[PDB]
């Protein structure tokens, strides 16, 4: 809407340059990005053992 | 018959296995009536 | 304002075909024990109703 | 086992065959699933809610 | 209608859906994290009680 | 996919194909029985042999699982994925569903324990890293 028609060429020239090199200045790492996955999970086992609870664990393991 | 019969009874109509047809799909207003014919004597 | 995959689960079920009949009814778990009760031979179950 | 569905025939003659869900977390050290496969599902004398 | 201008359409395709996928993305390991937490809030009530 | 595999013309070739390597299997297991007694000196004559009947076993499953139907197909690959979502599980669904089915056919002593549930199950696009790792791996033997 401001250049001159001669202005507006030599710019669009210059803008198609100027997205390419945003093509190269991007990179395309993708990848490690795109295999990563909500895979999170709890395990455990706690136990609240008196002594003698514990003997008696003892009795059936080794 | 109708849309109904007439797409599924004849589109495939009777063939089948190996076959796949394809895709489906002033001067304001006066209640009387301003004449055509432009007679005046015509109504 | 969370999008909910809900944890889906490892969920382990026996479908038992449980054979009950002429049941008594009987209330809370507390006294529908066993060693409390003790059913005669026509009634094989026991109704938990509240 | 074909040994249990014969006892099981011969115990309900003239009861229903209700269908319940049995979690295998609900069941106890006794119940383990390894065991189930080989005898069924065994009732002590408190008794197990279905 | 210029090969740049119908490239630089192309490009707005390829990101905007990557987009789409990513927020999915965050979606899923956001639940997953409360899901987890989740779990340690029951194993408090549970351990304690 | 639905056209090719219920492409007539070559699911009776696949056929004709199985019945011509059968016969070329039962003659090479059948000619590898007996030797040839003659005068002469002979070598070996059987390295080739057994090379006709490794030919006549792998050109064998290479038709006979490509023709396999559709439904069959989908079945086998809804075991693998119950066997490959069981990982995740209880010790006996581990194992039965990687088969191993042979079982199937003063004292009041204080102790708790609190669990971790077991049934966590991550994402369903774990689940497919689970099936695209079974499918998907240098083949261990041959």
């Amino acid at each position: 809407t401001v250049l001159p028609p001669a202005d507006f060429l030599h710019a669009w020239l210059r803008h198609c340059r100027l997205r390419d090199e945003l093509d190269a200045l991007a990179g395309d790492p993708s990848m490690l990005s795109r295999n990563v996955f909500p895979d999170m999970r709890l395990q455990g086992r706690v136990d609240i053992l008196t002594d003698s609870a514990l003997r008696r664990r003892d009795y059936v393991a080794v | 018959i109708s849309y109904e019969e007439t797409k599924a009874l004849a589109r495939f109509k009777g063939r089948g296995r190996e076959y796949i047809p394809p895709k489906l799909t002033e001067e304001t207003l006066t209640l009387v009536h301003h004449t055509a014919s432009r007679n005046p004597l015509s109504p | 304002s969370q999008l909910l995959t809900g944890e889906r689960r490892i969920f382990e079920y026996l479908l038992c075909q449980v054979g009950v009949g002429r049941s008594v009814v009987v209330e809370d778990e507390k006294e529908a024990c066993g060693s409390r009760f003790s059913l005669l031979w026509e009634y094989d179950s026991a109704y938990l109703e509240k | 086992t074909p040994h249990l569905v014969s006892a099981f025939e011969r115990r309900t003659q003239g009861r229903l065959l209700t269908y319940s869900f049995v979690d295998t977390a609900s069941l106890d050290e006794d119940n383990s699933l390894q065991d189930i496969a080989r005898r069924g599902l065994k009732i002590p004398m408190t008794g197990m809610r279905f | 209608s210029s090969p740049s201008e119908e490239a630089l359409l192309e490009r707005r395709r390829r990101i905007d859906r990557e987009l789409v996928e990513k927020h999915r993305q965050l979606g899923q390991l956001h639940s997953n994290f409360l899901s987890v937490q989740k779990r340690i809030d029951e194993a408090s009530k549970n351990l304690v009680g | 996919v639905e056209m090719v595999a219920r492409d007539r013309r070559r699911g009776k070739s696949r056929q004709s194909a199985i019945k011509n390597f059968t016969t070329l299997f039962r003659r090479v297991l059948s000619g590898e029985k007996y030797l040839l007694v003659t005068q002469a000196q002979y070598q070996d004559s059987r390295d080739q042999g057994t090379r006709r009947l490794l030919a006549a076993v792998k050109h064998t499953l290479t038709v006979k699982m490509c023709d396999l139907s559709l439904p069959i197909q989908r079945a086998v690959a809804y075991r693998l994925y119950v066997l490959c979502v069981s990982q995740s599980g209880s010790s006996f669904l581990r194992k039965l569903a990687a088969m191993d089915r042979d079982g199937v056919m003063d004292s009041e002593i204080l102790s708790t324990a609190v669990k971790a549930d077991p049934s966590s199950l991550p994402s369903r696009e774990h689940g497919n890293l689970m099936m695209t790792l079974l499918v998907f791996s240098p083949p261990t033997s041959d």
